[PDB]
């Protein structure tokens, strides 16, 4: 069937600026395409329809074109109000298809991750478990790689990541990490570290800590 | 033909727009030296008292020269002798003929007839709706008679077509519409479509099912399927209308297809495959419908009143595409250059007479806009030039006249480098 | 009068293989003149169309989409301005948002208003309510874990709301049937531990709230 395909998963933009997000159709749909905005924990909105026609009551910064295949949404002048997500849709056959989403991400200087490890609890021990967690505050840009290497071996299994959206205070991103093992395993090694490798510094800043000293 | 053919409309144009000057010098007695047609070396020059008449190598613009237009010569023919009056009256004389030119032009070619298609003055009759459309949406069946809109009231698709725009250009959003099936006036709520921008009610009119054309090298044509023929059934299917025949093959998508056909008295059944065209994933036919017109003749005054207003229209529309790209609305991508105007020249050759005197007309006025625009060494530049003159009373200083002519020939020649590669650029794609 | 306004009920959480009806209740315009549809949300994923019905005029024919025709039903009461869809053989992939919604009149259907949206959780774990640890060791970095419970959602407190500046709450992860969230706030050291930093959290699927006192650890 007709498959919308946003080439864009991310993308940067300031306040004021101009942005243009791009939609690409499977074959052709003429015009018979609409674009929608979802805030977070929001219903979608309807911003154009007919490829450029704005719905009633859509500020005049909102503007859509193209033609065929290439179709494009310019938002002149960023408004502070347009932190949102932005996906197209085509009505020409059916099945109606949607397209995945573009998420607007505000542009700032880099910042280097606040980076604090923490041992498992007494109460986890107590139950048998063993989790080591390292929060990762405050950096810029969202991308970053975090390894988990345990007394220089390789510690990737057991290990979950979960990312955190865009603060609506000061545009940056933070990241959790938990290591869940067994109270045999957290005892069968010693040292732990959450060494973060990030853009903003060439070499890795690196936290640990090592059981046998507490 | 599409170049020589370009080139013979600016070269009419410029000879128009440079006529009405020398017309317009003449009743205000300056003596005229150069009337060059274009830019270069001179290809061929006449001489006819001062008249040294001449025609350049390069077509791409025109001047004329005058005497004393500038210099300090008392001379009473000398153009800086007279007064600021006149000579706004010769800054300005070039585009008002080409306006007149245009204005003319479109009078005659309304006056010779324009074959409209004949769809556009029977009753507007539904002969077909649009799948999930407005009508259908509001439940407008095929077959109805359409006879109340808010509001006017409507007799043929023209008139339904004016009372759609102008509700449109009203901004009014919905309007009751009286509707006429087997004798019942069905009252009902239509949204008014924003048809400014160019979508529609998505209403069809009754369409004979008759073949026209047949595209070469399609399985049609393979077939056999000449133009100017009429088919009665799709695979035993009854068909009255050639949007059931578009119906048929959309909904074909590509089965084996056995069409009745009457060539021009007997019955052939042809076997076609109409199977997903590679192109567009989609069936694919190759024959063109018989599109049916009448020639419409407008007696002179009327086509004279009927082209002073869509002058009047399409002069706004100008003016306003100005105004939008002065102020960065529109990309200036959209400018017509040379090769564009060249192009869409060819575009015309291949299409006809009254397309070249349509477009003739067009070039021509955007021309004429375009030499309004307050632009330094412009045809819209010495009419500011002179206004201030007179309202300040005394001429511009010389070393400020010459930086106005060197700043104005800068400013135009990157003006040209960059329609240049606009036009480059549009040749790319 | 009203404006266009949509209210979607019947979700929650229901086991594989089961069935159920969803319910949309819509105010502020003519029911019966406009197409309604149901298309779902599902998490972190593109908008999927399931299917449409047509107006009074159009018979109240409905359109599906190719892969949920003979599935999944839509249709609309008798008397009332109610929207249903009945839903069997559900499975863990059904797991999404569904969004009732009113589409415009104009040429070919678009989604003009759309309603908050009901999420349908499909899966066979029991709920379970959650285990909360704390997390102890200028400016200091503490947090709280919630591990262990299902199903969504949880909420997550610093001070009774008092504390407020400098929260990370995470999203949460699965994992074997159960979830695990953390939640981290930032204090100045000269806050700590003089005044007192107690984690609370919330799970109102299990009548669940707990209070958990951060004191510091030997390491
Ligand atoms: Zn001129």
């Amino acid at each position: 069937d007709i498959v919308m395909t946003q080439s864009h998963k991310f993308m940067s933009t300031s306040v004021g600026d101009r942005v243009s997000i791009t939609c690409k159709a499977s074959q052709d749909v003429g015009t018979d395409v609409a674009w929608y905005q979802q805030k977070p924990g929001q219903s979608p909105k309807l911003l154009i329809y007919w490829a450029s026609i704005r719905h009633t009551g859509v500020p005049d910064r909102f503007t859509g074109s193209g033609s065929g295949t290439d179709f494009t949404l310019t938002i002149s002048n960023v408004q502070s109000e347009d932190l949102a997500d932005y996906f197209c849709q085509q009505y020409s056959s059916y099945p109606l298809t949607f397209g995945a989403g573009t998420k607007l991400e505000l542009e700032r200087a880099d910042a280097a991750p606040t980076v604090s490890i923490f041992p498992p609890s007494s109460e986890q021990l107590t139950s048998g478990g063993a989790s080591v967690v390292c929060f990762l505050n405050n950096f810029y840009p969202k991308d970053i790689n975090v390894k988990w290497k345990i007394d220089g071996s390789e510690r990737q299994n057991g290990v979950l990541n979960s990312w955190t959206d865009q603060d609506s205070k000061d545009s940056t991103y933070s990241m959790s990490s938990t290591l869940t093992l067994t109270k045999d395993e957290y005892e069968r090694h010693n040292s732990y570290t959450c060494e973060a490798t990030h853009k903003t510094s060439t070499s890795p800043i690196v936290k640990s800590f090592n059981r046998n000293e507490c | 033909m599409g170049l020589i053919a370009f080139l013979i409309l600016i070269g009419v144009l410029v000879w128009v727009h440079e006529f009405g000057h020398f017309l317009m010098a003449k009743l205000f007695r300056v003596k005229v030296e150069i009337f060059s047609i274009g830019f270069g070396p001179p290809i061929f020059r006449r001489q006819w008292g001062e008249t040294v008449y001449q025609i350049a190598a390069l077509p791409l613009g025109g001047y004329v020269k005058l005497y004393g237009e500038e210099e300090n010569v008392h001379d009473p023919r000398a153009f800086s002798t007279k007064k600021p009056w006149q000579k706004i009256l010769i800054a300005l004389g070039g585009p008002l003929f080409n306006f007149l030119f245009t204005i003319l032009v479109f009078a005659l070619v309304y006056t010779a007839g324009v074959e409209v298609p004949k769809y556009l003055k029977e009753p507007v009759v539904v002969g077909y709706v649009q799948r999930d459309s407005i009508a259908q949406k509001i439940g407008i069946k095929p077959g109805d008679k359409i006879i109340k809109i808010n509001g006017y009231e409507v007799r043929t698709w023209e008139d339904l077509r004016d009372a759609l725009i102008r509700l449109s250009l009203d901004g009014v959003k919905e309007t009751t519409l009286f509707l006429e099936r087997n004798g019942e006036v069905l009252h009902l709520t239509i949204k008014v479509p924003n048809v400014q921008k160019g979508e529609e009610l998505g209403i069809a009119p009754l369409v004979k099912p008759v073949v026209g054309g047949v595209k070469k090298g399609s399985p049609a044509d393979q077939v056999g399927i000449k133009p100017g023929d009429l088919i009665l059934e799709v695979n035993g299917k009854k068909i009255n209308t050639w949007y059931e025949l578009v119906e048929e093959v959309r909904k074909s998508q590509g089965k084996a297809i056995k069409l009745k056909i009457l060539r021009n008295g007997k019955m052939i059944e042809k076997e076609l495959i109409p199977a997903k065209d590679p192109k567009t994933g989609t069936y694919f036919i190759g024959l063109f419908p018989k599109t049916e017109t009448v020639v419409e003749k407008k007696p002179f005054g009327e086509a004279l009143a009927s082209a002073v207003n869509r002058t009047w229209e399409l002069t706004v529309l100008t003016l306003k595409t100005i105004a939008g790209l002065i102020t960065g609305k529109v990309s200036f991508q959209t400018l017509g250059g040379p090769i564009a105007i060249a192009q869409i020249a060819g575009q015309a050759a291949q299409s006809g007479f009254i397309p070249y005197l349509v477009m003739m007309a067009f070039i021509s006025l955007q021309l004429g806009i375009f030499n309004l625009i307050p632009l330094p060494i412009l045809d819209g530049g010495l009419i500011l030039l002179f206004a201030i003159e007179w309202l300040r009373g005394r001429p511009l200083p010389e070393k400020f006249k010459e930086y106005w002519q060197r700043v104005g020939l800068a400013i135009i020649i990157t003006l040209t480098i960059f329609v240049f590669i606009n036009d480059i650029l549009r040749l790319l794609r | 009068g009203s404006e266009v306004k949509l209210v979607e009920s019947g979700g929650g959480l229901v086991q594989p293989g089961g069935s159920l009806r969803l319910s949309c209740v819509t105010s502020g315009f003519t029911f019966t003149d406009y197409y309604m549809s149901w298309v779902r949300q599902p998490p972190g994923k593109a908008l999927e169309w399931l299917a449409f019905i047509r107006n009074k005029v159009n018979g109240y024919t409905t359109e599906y989409r190719a892969s949920v025709k003979g599935r999944f039903t839509i249709s609309r009461d008798s008397s009332q301005s109610i929207l249903y869809l009945q839903v069997n053989t559900l499975r863990a992939e059904d797991s999404a948002t569904y969004y009732c919604a009113r589409d415009r009149g104009g040429n070919g259907v678009y989604f003009d208003y759309w309603g908050q949206g009901t999420t349908l959780t499909v899966s066979s774990a029991k709920t379970t309510p959650p285990s909360v640890y704390p997390l102890a060791p200028s400016m200091v970095t503490l947090g709280c874990l919630v591990k262990g419970y299902f199903p969504e959602p949880v909420t997550v407190t610093w001070n009774s709301g008092s504390l407020s500046s400098g929260v990370h709450t995470f999203p949460a992860v699965l994992q074997s049937d159960l979830y695990t969230l953390s939640s981290s706030v930032t204090v100045p050291s000269s806050t700590w531990p003089s005044e007192t930093v107690t984690c609370n959290v919330a799970h109102p699927a299990s009548s669940t709230k707990v209070d958990k006192k951060i004191v510091p650890r030997d390491c």
